[PDB]
């Protein structure tokens, strides 16, 4: 079947939130809501559309009627911030679900970056190879800006970074790796990683003398 | 004992109608009802045994239904000859009591009479009385007036008209008006006139004879 | 709406349901109207509602909040609505639903499982729709229902996969009748868990296909099967094979147009009490044709063989012994057949046999002989009905075999001849002989002697001969209770011919010519053969042409309860003529000509009446002829129909049409 | 061929012993029970009862119990139906019928030709035939017709025939009809076409039962008195 | 309470057969009033049906047109078990695999299984290179101390990484894994540890790797 | 349990009438008819007649139309049948006979009476005692009626006490017009001098009861 | 009128064999027969009814056969009390007609010799001038018996009369009783009276007497 929910949807915290979920004629089955968090397998929240599983808040209230099968999550926390899922079986389809709803929960003010930059180990240039790991923790909002520079001339090169996921305080972080050589780990005479949040700037520096 | 009335009494239908005669009985008679046929002047004839059963050499546009206290005959395509009294009898008890009966008649269309008057013959008025006879020769309806005149006056209470049955073929009817004056009143007139109004004619035909013209 | 704890409102052409009904009502009953909608919030107040009907309607869909409303619903009527379209929501709430009524509502297709949570359903009826597959589920559930009715669909096919939804629950009966079904998936009556009555009516199946159905019920715990009208025109030793893995009990099997019945073919069915071959087009049965079925007690041949065809003299022939088998068959009903005679080893082994009916069985049994019923002597018979036969004579020694006999119908047959007495040598326990509507019966001394033992004697419309005969024919009926001389027409009968009949207790005289018997002019007096009558309870006396009543007549008759003396000429009656009826309850008199009702006769009689009828009488509205009457009438707790009505006067011209009920006593 | 064939028509004064016949032949006389129908004129038939031609056996209906007496002879195969003594009432047409059981009743197959009993305090007279003919020139149009009129005569029944019984279609006999004296007059024409004049013989001819009178006439115009 | 162990290859060969298998816990895998399944999410939060199972008298197994007909549910009533075949996979099989149970009556999943993740590639499944991380010249005056452990090069994912085998918890975090242009994952995962319990307290990091048979653990040496 | 008594015997003049009783208890006499049976000695019998005992219907036999009259008296529960213009063929023994729950038989007799015709009036019996002169193992006594009219007569032995061993012979008509009966008693002779033996006459037309005592011994 | 022709005449057959009486009817009766069985003096017992059917209390060896016009009595081994007068009789149309009838005596396979016993006349007879002396055979088989008075050995000839009694119902024997009747002067004219039985019973015709005066 074609069931359609809403991309994006946020709210502040603490504020009646509204979840849709659109189809033909949906108000004649019975629909369900699942929560599902990065990293974790998908949980159901709401069966029968409106009933509340055991060891489910009273938070989560849900309601189906003509084409829009609808979930209402009032005091939005900063817990609440998940990904759902509306699904119903229907025909020998056997469970149909939609398209899936991300939730946003504003701010939580914002923080300072915690910067660590870790050099390569000794073994791994017994392996005769060397990578910089740049290791963020702690900040809001997510949106950075780092950069590595080799003295005072910007190197981009050889350098692999992941974009900022969440931690469990609902606070951003991210890792960054610069691959290169012993050689030029010895060669150049200050190696600095430099994060920028919100304009402001971070930054940690490494020597060939350690 | 048991009374067994019939309805209508009487009815008219053309040639290839479907007539139904009900029969009712005062007491439920279950299944054993009859159903005879009476030509005029005629001995009846047995059409239906058992309210349903077709008595054997009976014509098959003879239909018979009903039970308890209320049975039905029924005529598929009616004849020129179909036309009879038919009377339903009841054999629920060894007393047997039948219907009044029901006339039925046949709805022609309207036909003139063809009239023919008759003077007295001379070895009548030998006697010392004399009988003038009118004639109608087949019409339709049996609905007719005849009325006789001597001199232009019109006579009453002397005249007895006998009507035929319909024909076996054409079902047309046939009267004869019979009108009875002594010897003394046949030559104390002139003009004797036969006077017929009837449904098949605009204006009444007047056929007539003269005393001793004739 | 009518309110009688159950609230009525059928046919009032209601858009809306009605709100000014009581909280005190637990049933509604709304069939034949013009609702379309069913809101919830229109069933708040009445949430005492057990049952709900709305049959006839043109409801579009039903609102799931709505089952909430009714949480003691037991009963649910929707038949023949224009509830199209089912859901998971619509019978979700209604957990309480035992019953539930579906029937002519266009359904197509059934979706998920609208009857998941209907466990406590017992019965659900899906009939007159356009299903045209078995499938209700895809889980298991309804394992409280008993009864599935899927009458009138365009079902084809039964499969397991759609039947097994049933696997814990115990199906007494499986409505499968006007489907066109054309295969039976294997286990699909296994993936049932019970399953007792199957009903396949209408089904055009086959010998074919009726036995691969056959095999498909085998080892399963069936007991009633219905496969009538299954156009089963032949049946062989291999049809019905399946069934002898089963403990079936009842089978239907009638309106099939079968013509040959080949041998062994029930051999399979040891088991089988009740036997259904009524309507069919038998033209020969053979010997081993019903082998086997020695456990059944009721078997039904009503019109079961072909009919003569007159010009081929084509007679269904049943050969002899072929009723053997069955020893434990207590009730044979061969009613309405053409079968050409009895054969001397026709009914040979029916060692249980009480009941035969034989009403007309045969194209003409026009002579009873010592020889015909030969084949019943090993028989406990108690009733034989030869009704319809043409039975034209009756020779003597012909109910010899039938030592056991107690009831006999001879009745609507063309009896006409000298009953001698002999030929009913042999019923030594004879209760009834049922012998109205005949030709003749000449009567003897000795006609009924061999038969002392006779409660019940029915000579309706027989013309009976020598009736007035002077030592009488009934003389040694001395246990007789009931005598039917109706609808004779006899002018004479004599003092003595209800002599000897004291335990005689109902008595019918009516539709006869006793009235010249009961004037004064009649040579001798009257005939007083209401002589020694001290058990009489019913008399009935109507239609003689009665015009007057001897003052004695009804002396011996004190345990008269019921007395019928209406449809005569009767006017004026002597004094004291119902002096000695005290027992009297029911007085008929209607359609008479009485003109007075005066103390000196209706006395005695109106003591403790419960029953008065004198609908048509011409009465007289003076003092001294109506006074009394009237009186009486005012004060009377005896019930008398049509009091208001039908009791009119015809004198003085004064009060003609004018009810008796309405006369004014306070001048006399 | 079943056939049952009652006496002719009586004619006797009230008061007088009357016994007319019923004779069957064809069939088993005395295998099927021999009824009695009255029919007075001009109203329904009436079951008068019936007897076994094997042993006399009689039952009458209650309206004619003691007031008639059924009789048979199963040697010539006849049954009778009497009275001692006739009344002014009698006088109606009888008929007497086969019952054959059939359908489990008695029902009427075979019927008599009927016996017309004329029972009142007049006597018998013979009829007078005198013929009817139109004038001579008035006849051109394209049939015409003529007539025999059978007046004063008592009782009915009288037959009327043309040419001996050869002419057949074209004639016409009407209903008798009483006159104020107690006589009665009945009129039998007959329609010819143009050739009426003189091509061919007309002669009626009349019988009387009762009075036992026969006669025959010759009917043509005549152009002088 | 009702749990579902998953297991499988993390990687499988293109053109081949994938295999996997989900063990029940607290439930029968052969009656009614209890219904199973197996549901893929491929990378991009794109969650899909595969299929579904259950019993009422024969087995009816339910799929999808997606899944075709390369995929084949078949139940253990022995072992109670139910396992997961997918013929002829494409990279596009790749996803986040779930086992799922499905509640009567109507079918909502009120227990899902942990979820094993496998990958189509076409590799040899490299083993990760571990080193512990820590500064070299340790003498502050901060009251946190965060030393981990670097994962190096390894294929296909995922790795999980533990501290004391479980006993270390709160203070613990592990880094996403990045993507090296050589195609091989490196990951980082640190805890911060008082300063005053450094050399008095033990510290020691696990790391399990799924489809390269590896399981290594490590100590970190804490410089005086 | 049920019977009907008629007298014993009737002796009649020739050319007068006789009415004949039969009693009927037991039952309910207003029940069955009361038949009757005229039957000749040696000769065949002959069914009379059939009267009903409540309206009195009477169904006769041709033969004895004129010759038997009958009439019941239902308050006397008593059929009677009267013969008129007796002859010496009317001498016979004429029975009441009744029906039982099957009519087609004659289950209820009465005893019969034995009507007379003669014309001779009545002679009592007299009676004579029969001893032997002589002992041997059995002896014999006996009585002697002789010279009565008509018959019967009916002979005990001491008071009906002595029963077997007992022969009362046919009576005989003598020339002289007297009928002679014989009785006699077979005795072991041990009991002849030790016990009493009287044999009573019991004659029913001249109401006669003699008890005559055989002495000897 | 439907008549009654019963054969045979009399019928004379020992015990233990089987007997047959024989009923024709002038008419048709139906199955409508009675048979009864009469000892003399008493009132006639009912034997069959409906020519098939026992009376209550009738034993076994009695049992009627049925055919045509032909209605028949058998009786099964006889028994010495089955002795006396057997009739039929019709119940169908009156006048009923009953049956000429077969008189059945007896028979043994044994001979029984007579108690001859002598009576002289009474003392109180000879008062009424008339003397009657009586000779007795008390108990004898077979009925055939010559009973020869002798006055002075002078045999007597008319003026003797014989009384014999009807079958014993046990030991089937008959008992005779002769009376020789003489006036008072005939009697009073001799002296030496006799009475001589001659039988099959007796080796020799044994001759009781008695003398005048000597009783
Ligand atoms: C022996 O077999 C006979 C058949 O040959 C049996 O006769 C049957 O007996 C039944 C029961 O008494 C009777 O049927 C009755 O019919 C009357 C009247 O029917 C009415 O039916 C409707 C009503 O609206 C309508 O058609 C008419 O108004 C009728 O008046 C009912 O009142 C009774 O309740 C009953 O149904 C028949 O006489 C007959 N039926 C058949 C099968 O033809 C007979 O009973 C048998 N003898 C015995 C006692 O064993
Ligand atoms: C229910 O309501 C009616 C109407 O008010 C009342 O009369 C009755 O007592 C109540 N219940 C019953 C039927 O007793």
């Amino acid at each position: 079947s074609v069931l359609t929910q809403p991309p994006s949807v946020s709210v502040a915290p603490g504020q009646t939130a509204r979840i849709s979920c659109s189809g033909d004629n949906i108000g004649s089955y019975y629909v369900h809501w699942y929560q599902q968090k990065p990293g974790q397998a998908p949980v159901l929240v709401i069966y029968e559309d409106s009933e509340r599983p055991s060891g489910i808040p009273e938070r989560f209230s849900g309601s189906n009627s003509g084409n829009t099968a609808t979930l209402t999550i009032s005091g939005t926390q900063a817990e609440d911030e998940a990904d759902y899922y509306c699904s119903s079986y229907d025909d020998p389809n056997f469970q149909v679900f939609g398209g899936g709803t991300k939730l946003t929960v504003l701010g939580q003010p914002k923080a300072a970056p915690s910067v660590t930059l870790f050099p390569p180990s000794s073994e791994e240039l017994q392996a005769n190879k060397a990578t910089l790991v740049c290791l963020i923790s702690d900040f809001y909002p997510g949106a950075v800006t780092v950069a590595w520079k080799a003295d005072s001339s910007p190197v981009k090169a050889g350098v692999e970074t992941t974009t900022p996921s969440k931690q469990s305080n609902n606070k951003y972080a991210a890792s960054s790796y610069l691959s290169l050589t012993p050689e030029q780990w010895k060669s150049h005479r200050s190696y600095s990683c430099q994060v920028t949040h919100e304009g402001s700037t971070v930054e940690k520096t490494v020597a060939p003398t350690e | 004992d048991i009374q067994m009335t019939q309805s209508p009494s009487s009815l008219s239908a053309s040639v290839g109608d479907r007539v139904t005669i009900t029969c009712r009985a005062s007491q439920s008679i279950g299944l054993y009802l009859a159903w005879y046929q009476q030509k005029p002047g005629k001995a009846p004839k047995l059409l239906i045994y058992a309210a349903s059963s077709l008595q054997s050499g009976v014509p098959s546009r003879f239909s018979g239904s009903g039970s308890g206290t209320d049975f039905t005959l029924t005529i598929s395509s009616l004849q020129p000859e179909d036309f009879a009294t038919y009377y339903c009898q009841q054999g629920n008890t060894l007393s047997y009591t039948f219907g009044q009966g029901t006339k039925v008649e046949i709805k022609r269309t309207v036909a003139a009479p063809s009239v023919f008057i008759f003077p007295p013959s001379d070895e009548q008025l030998k006697s010392g009385t004399a009988s003038v006879v009118c004639l109608l020769n087949n019409f339709y309806p049996r609905e007719a007036k005849v009325q006789w005149k001597v001199d232009n006056a019109l006579q009453s209470g002397n005249s007895q008209e006998s009507v035929t049955e319909q024909d076996s073929k054409d079902s047309t009817y046939s009267l004869s008006s019979t009108l009875t004056l002594s010897k003394a009143d046949y030559e104390k007139h002139k003009v004797y006139a036969c006077e017929v109004t009837h449904q098949g004619l605009s204006s009444p035909v007047t056929k007539s004879f003269n005393r001793g013209e004739c | 709406t009518v309110s009688h704890e159950v609230a009525d409102c059928s046919h009032l052409k209601l858009t809306q349901v009605p709100d000014d009904l009581p909280t005190n009502i637990t049933v509604l009953n709304l069939t034949h109207n013009q609702l379309r909608r069913l809101p919830a919030a229109n069933f708040t107040r009445y949430s005492q509602l057990t049952s709900l009907d709305v049959g006839f309607n043109t409801i579009s869909k039903l609102e799931p909040e709505l089952c909430q409303k009714l949480p003691m619903l037991k009963v649910l009527n929707l038949q023949h609505n224009e509830l199209s379209q089912l859901s998971d929501k619509t019978f979700a709430f209604c957990t309480n639903l035992t019953e539930l009524h579906l029937m002519s509502n266009s359904i197509q297709k059934i979706k998920n499982n609208p009857f998941v949570k209907q466990k406590n359903l017992i019965t659900l009826d899906l009939s007159h729709n356009g299903l045209s597959s078995t499938k209700l589920g895809t889980q298991v559930q309804l394992e409280n229902l008993q009864e599935l009715l899927l009458s009138n669909n365009k079902i084809q096919a039964l499969k397991s996969e759609e039947l097994d939804i049933f696997a814990n629950s115990s199906l007494k009966k499986l409505e499968l009748s006007s489907n066109q079904i054309k295969e039976f998936s294997p286990g699909c009556f296994h993936a049932i868990g019970r399953l007792f009555g199957l009903f396949l009516n209408n089904v055009q199946l086959g010998p074919s296909l009726t036995e691969k159905l056959c095999l498909e019920l085998a080892n399963t715990s069936i007991r009633n099967l219905s496969l009538s009208n299954s156009q089963l025109s032949t049946t062989s030793n291999t049809t019905f094979l399946g069934l002898k893995w089963t403990n079936l009990t009842m089978l239907d099997l009638s309106y099939n147009n079968l013509n040959v019945v080949g041998n062994d073919s029930f051999a399979w069915l040891p088991q089988l009490e009740y036997f259904f071959l009524e309507y069919n087009n038998i033209q020969h049965l053979f010997s081993h044709s019903l082998h086997g079925l020695f456990n059944v007690r009721y078997l039904n041949l009503k019109r079961s063989f072909t009919k003569q065809s007159i010009s081929l003299a084509s007679l269904p022939k049943i050969d002899d012994f072929s009723f053997q088998w069955l020893k434990c068959l207590e009730h044979l009903n061969m009613e309405d057949n053409d079968i050409p005679g009895i054969k001397s080893n026709m009914f040979t082994g029916l060692i249980n046999l009480k009941y035969l009916s034989l009403s007309n069985s045969f194209t003409s049994l026009r002579t009873l002989t010592n020889e015909t019923f030969v084949s019943l002597a090993h028989s406990p018979l108690h009733i034989l009905n030869l009704t319809k036969n043409k039975i034209s004579k009756i020779e003597s020694d012909a109910f010899s075999w039938l030592g056991h006999l107690e009831v006999l119908d001879l009745g609507l047959n063309e009896i006409g001849q000298e009953l001698t007495g002999q030929e009913w040598r042999g019923l030594e326990n004879i209760f009834e002989i049922y012998l109205s509507y005949n030709k003749y019966l000449q009567l003897t001394r000795n006609s009924f002697a061999l038969v002392p033992s006779l409660q019940r004697l029915m000579l309706r419309r027989v013309a009976l001969k020598n009736v007035d005969s002077s030592p009488s024919p009934f003389q040694p009926l001395r246990n007789l209770t009931i005598l039917d001389l109706s609808n004779n027409n006899i002018a004479n009968i004599n003092d003595d011919m209800l002599e000897g009949l004291e335990k005689l207790e109902i008595l019918d005289l009516q539709h006869n010519n006793l009235a010249r018997l009961w004037k004064h002019a009649n040579p001798g007096g009257p005939i007083y053969f209401l002589k020694g009558l001290s058990h009489l309870h019913i008399l009935n006396l109507e239609s003689n042409g009665f015009d007057e009543i001897p003052v004695e007549v009804f002396k011996d008759l004190f345990e008269l309860k019921i007395i019928d003396l209406g449809l005569n000429n009767l006017n004026t009656l002597p004094a004291s003529v119902f002096n000695n009826q005290v027992s009297l309850k029911s007085l008929n008199l209607q359609k008479n000509l009485i003109t007075s009702v005066e103390k000196k006769v209706f006395g005695p009689a109106f003591r403790n009446l419960t029953e008065l009828d004198m609908r048509f009488n011409p009465f007289d509205c003076t003092c001294e002829s109506i006074a009394w009457f009237v009186n009486w009438i005012n004060e009377t707790h005896t019930n008398i129909p049509e009091l208001s009505s039908h009791y009119l006067c015809n004198t003085p011209p004064h009060y003609h049409g004018f009810p008796v009920r309405l006369f004014d006593t306070s001048s006399c | 061929e079943v056939q049952l064939v009652q006496s002719g028509a009586e004619v006797k004064k009230p008061g007088e012993s009357l016994k007319i016949s019923c004779k069957g032949s064809g069939y088993s006389f005395t295998n099927y029970w021999v009824g009695w129908v009255r029919q007075m004129p001009g109203k329904g038939l009436e079951w008068m009862g019936f007897i076994d031609p094997s042993d006399s056996y009689t039952n009458y209906a209650p309206s004619f119990q003691g007031q008639v007496t059924i009789s048979a002879d199963k040697s010539i195969s006849t049954a009778y139906l009497q009275w001692s003594s006739l009344k002014a009432s009698d006088t109606a047409m009888y008929y007497c019928a086969r019952e054959l059981y059939q359908g489990y009743m008695d029902t009427f197959d075979s019927w008599g030709q009927g016996t017309l009993v004329t029972v009142s305090s007049a006597s018998t007279k013979g009829p007078s035939v005198f013929p009817l003919a139109p004038c001579s020139r008035s006849t051109s149009e394209s049939t015409a017709a003529l007539g025999c009129l059978v007046k004063d005569y008592f009782p009915e029944p009288v037959t009327v025939s043309w040419n001996s019984g050869a002419l057949t279609s074209g004639v016409h006999t009407f209903p008798a009809v009483l006159q104020s004296s107690g006589l009665y007059s009945l009129s039998s024409v007959v329609t010819v076409p143009s050739s009426s004049l003189g091509t061919k013989t007309y002669t009626c001819n009349v019988d009387h039962k009762p009075s036992n009178t026969k006669v025959d006439k010759r009917v043509h115009h005549h152009h002088h008195h």
